[PDB]
């Protein structure tokens, strides 16, 4: 509650986290990015 | 009296019962197995009254389960019993779990429009939310639909039988060849059920114990973007005569296409459907017409399920 | 309920060193001659007519033959067990080359065409050498011939002018086969492909003219609407060919020879004595099925 | 070491004859008996 | 139009409400045996 | 003439029912499971509550109806015989056997 | 050294032993009278299925 983010460079809702990490071989930062994956868990 | 003269030629021609054996008791488990090899002994002697015994059986044959194991993010919770399913076999060397698409799943993988089908799109709205789930697992939806390789990927399986869905992992039991039965002891016909807005039924003409249902999957392209389609079918005919009548309904995508494609028509994009052979339906049994939360969902009764390869039409 | 046992006696006992080559292929389909049970060594196999091979008059004698599977190898006789329309049986993966079959795929049975040592069994207890068919699965099973049927025809084209051919070129896309994720190096040194290459080019230019002729006489008021849409796909240089520098007699044996390369060709592809796997473990071989005839 | 039954255990058809005399004496003397176990053994009921 | 055409039409649209007045699955039927345990066999087991 | 020595494997036998295993579970032995109607043994719940009064108000007593599903499992199993014991231990001729 | 620094993922799979407690009379068992298919005969032998 100090700061509000470490860094928005990948937690920004522009982030290009997102844009590596939502679109065949394995995915391990994935888990953490995808949006619609997070309301599956 | 005449009825009593009935009451011995039924209880001539049963089949013979199928043998009990005891496995929790001691003594009913040794009484059981002696008749089984007190009694097939009397069926392979030369005699006459050995002989006798070896005609009363009455071989029929069951059906072939299937044992699929699904993520539940690409299988609805909500999918009526008898749904049909198509395996897609794209990478190997994960072989972890399965992809079943079901009819209504396809639909938003294709990304075909809402105007050729019309209420259909509304419950893959609801049951998906805008196809990503679904389309997350396959990279190669628009690299699969330029070079025609989507049919040589869909191996057709048969209907839905049993489905423990879970959060996670769906767990769901098809039916490949024969009647498909559920497999759980008080066996019901669960038939094949398809809705009546993919279905096409074709039809003086004779009718056999058969009707087959067919799949056609059409490559077509809307808003210059790849994009398939496919429908079902249902007719008689036979196979020389339903390849002329699927061309018929399929004459305004033909020309349409190839407009589109005038200048730049490369050798890949040639390749235009594929027809497989679902399973046959004796005729006198018609199918049910039935809604589900609303989805006009035809339902058939002693759908028998086979298998044929996609075979490319145009 | 039925009996299907086809019991292969031997006129003498095997070799020590032929019985463990046969304990190997235990779950292997088989063509045999005749259905019934009491049958000598000389029925099975290809080695009927592939122990100088011909490829056409192997894939139609696999459509009309009785196929079976290997269950017992005993020293002094064989046993067999025969495999019936919609029949459910329990098939090993054992085909040397080794190809990785799938679960839920469609098992075609094809003619072998790879060498010698992968294909047959040479006994010498009896004086003859069983020969066992290329089941592999429809879709590799295609590819693995559409690019060795390409790689006899261009061996054949530099051995006549060999400026016109790069050999580097040529082995670098037909030698590997893509299926399923994986990559199979094939093994070639083909005179089972020379019936195939001379039907394929003996159509190769009947059809320029073939389409043509077909489409001069059909036209009319009556035509059917999508060959409009098909009378554009047709080249420049096809739409040139004058029909009149043949005679009336001549156009006749153009086509009545062109459509038996194009049924007999296109016969030969879809036929059907392909078995439906349902099971498949990958590291115990053994696969579940149904065989399904044409 | 521990003490379980030597067999699996079998269901009894019980409720054949329901023997539909019951008499008004005899079913006091049985409710008496019913209440009174509520104040002996409550978790012990017949 | 499938309730009228199919033959015995008052027995069809009687015998078609039952899945309003259906509520558990031994509605019409009597009762008359029961499948305990052992003799008491519990109040907790599983009786038929 | 000379002897020879054969050694056999000694298994032991698995019972599932002597094995510890069976404390987690009761063992019904039934006869016909043909005859239970689809996904549904109900059995109804009854969990009492502290009596009344002095400042203690409780949330008065609650019944649960609850139908659960029995859950099919299948179990295969396959036993080869020799036809010649069959047959020999079974004739139309009952004299004795050596 | 560039001017951004960067995080690192690394997913790692383990065997792992387990211990399943389970309490008593928690689920009940029911047994049918197991029926004899029998299947693939022959003049050698029969199999047998249950």
């Amino acid at each position: 509650e100090c700061r509000s983010t470490n860094n928005p460079w990948a937690s920004q809702r522009g982030s290009l986290g997102d844009v590596l990490y939502n679109i065949g071989m394995y995915s391990p930062c994935r888990q953490f990015f995808h949006k619609e994956d997070i309301m599956r868990y | 009296e005449n009825a009593a003269r009935l009451g011995r030629q039924v209880l001539g021609l049963l089949p013979p019962p199928t043998h009990r054996v005891s496995l929790t008791r001691g003594p009913e488990f040794a009484r059981g197995v002696r008749d089984l090899l007190s009694k097939y002994a009397a069926s392979t002697r030369p005699t006459v009254g050995s002989l006798h015994e070896a005609l009363r059986q009455a071989p029929f044959r069951q059906p072939t389960y299937g044992d699929f194991l699904v993520y539940s993010q690409t299988f609805s919770p909500q999918e009526p019993l008898g749904t049909f399913l198509f395996s897609f076999k794209q990478e190997d060397n994960g072989s972890s779990m399965d992809m079943l698409l079901t009819p209504t799943s396809l639909f938003m993988l294709s990304g075909m429009e809402a105007a050729k089908a019309p209420q259909t799109h509304k419950v893959a709205g609801v049951w998906y939310g805008s196809g990503s789930g679904l389309a997350d697992f396959i990279p190669n939806l628009s690299e699969l639909m330029d070079t025609g390789e989507f049919h040589t990927l869909l191996t057709p399986v048969g209907p839905m039988v049993q489905s423990v869905h879970s959060t996670f992992v769906t767990k769901v039991t098809s039916a490949m060849k024969g009647v498909g039965l559920a497999r759980d002891e008080p066996r019901a016909h669960v038939g094949l059920t398809l809705p009546c807005d993919m279905l096409v039924d074709l039809d003086r003409e004779p009718a056999g114990l058969n009707v087959t249902i067919y799949a056609s999957l059409v490559y077509l392209r809307v808003n210059q973007r790849p994009s398939m389609a496919l429908t079902f079918f249902q007719s008689g005919k036979g196979f020389a005569e339903v390849v002329a009548m699927i061309k018929d309904h399929f004459t305004d995508v033909i020309r349409t296409k190839y407009i589109q494609l005038r200048h730049e028509l490369y050798i890949n994009r040639l390749v235009f459907g594929a027809v497989c052979t679902l399973g046959t339906v004796p005729f006198d049994s018609h199918p049910v017409h039935q809604s589900l939360n609303s989805l006009p969902v035809l339902v058939f009764a002693n759908f028998e399920a086979a298998c044929g390869p996609w075979t490319v039409f145009l | 309920a039925l009996d299907k046992s086809i019991v292969v006696n031997l006129t003498s006992r095997l070799f020590a060193d032929e019985l463990a080559a046969l304990q190997s292929k235990i779950g292997s389909v088989l063509p045999l001659g005749d259905c019934h049970r009491l049958q000598n060594i000389q029925a099975l196999g290809l080695g009927c007519v592939c122990s100088s091979p011909d490829y056409i008059q192997i894939m139609q004698y696999l459509s009309k033959c009785t196929l079976a599977v290997l269950e017992e190898v005993r020293p002094d006789s064989l046993r067999l067990t025969r495999m019936d329309p919609s029949d459910n049986l329990q098939i090993k993966n054992v085909y040397a080359p080794f190809f990785q079959w799938d679960s839920n795929t469609q098992l075609a049975v094809l003619p072998p065409l790879f060498s010698r040592k992968d294909s047959t069994i040479v006994l010498e207890s009896n004086g003859f050498d069983i020969v066992f068919p290329m089941v592999v699965p429809q879709q590799l099973g295609h590819a693995i011939l559409q690019q060795l049927l390409v790689y006899h025809i261009y061996s054949k084209i530099s051995a006549g002018a060999p400026g016109d051919v790069n050999m580097a070129e040529l082995d670098l896309y037909t030698t590997n086969v893509s299926f399923m994720g994986r990559t199979y190096r094939l093994d070639v040194d083909l005179r089972v492909l020379d019936d195939l290459s001379m039907y394929l080019c003996i159509l190769s230019a009947l059809v320029p003219r073939g389409c043509l002729r077909l489409l001069t006489a059909l036209v009319r008021h009556d035509r059917h609407p999508l060959t409009e849409v098909f009378e554009g796909v047709v080249p420049d240089e096809v739409t040139r060919i004058d029909l009149d520098q043949l005679s009336v007699p001549d156009d006749i044996t153009r086509m009545r020879v062109m459509f038996s390369y194009l049924q007999s060709l296109s016969s030969i592809f879809n036929l059907g004595p392909r078995l439906h796997v349902y099971a498949y473990s990958a590291e115990t071989l053994a696969a579940s099925c149904w065989y399904s005839p044409r | 070491a521990m003490s379980g039954p030597a067999a699996y255990a079998s269901y009894v058809v019980r409720g054949a004859n329901l023997v539909t005399a019951v008499s008004y004496g005899r079913a006091m003397r049985n409710f008496e008996q019913f209440m009174a176990r509520i104040v002996d053994h409550p978790n012990a009921l017949p | 139009a499938t309730l009228e055409q199919r033959p015995f039409p008052y027995l069809a649209t009687e015998a078609n409400l039952l899945t309003q007045i259906k509520e558990s699955a031994a509605d019409g039927l009597f009762k008359s045996f029961q499948l305990l345990l052992g003799k008491d066999a519990r109040e907790g087991s599983v009786r038929f | 003439e000379a002897l020879l020595g054969v050694y056999t494997n000694v298994v032991e036998f698995v019972k599932f029912l002597e094995t510890a295993l069976a404390a987690a579970c009761v063992n019904t032995e039934f006869k016909d499971l043909r005859r239970m109607i689809d996904g549904k043994i109900q059995f109804k719940i009854s969990m009492p509550t502290i009596a009344h009064g002095d400042g203690r108000r409780p949330n008065k007593q609650r019944q649960y109806i609850v139908m659960k599903a029995c859950n099919k499992h299948h179990i295969g199993a396959e036993i080869e015989l020799a036809a010649a014991d069959i047959e020999l231990l079974f004739a139309e001729k009952e004299t004795p056997l050596d | 050294h560039p001017g951004f620094a960067m995080t690192v993922v690394r997913t790692d799979e383990v065997l792992a032993e387990h211990i399943l407690y389970c309490s008593r009379a928690s689920t009940s068992m029911f047994v049918g009278l197991p029926s004899v298919v029998r299947r693939e005969v022959r003049s050698d032998a029969v199999t047998f299925e249950i």
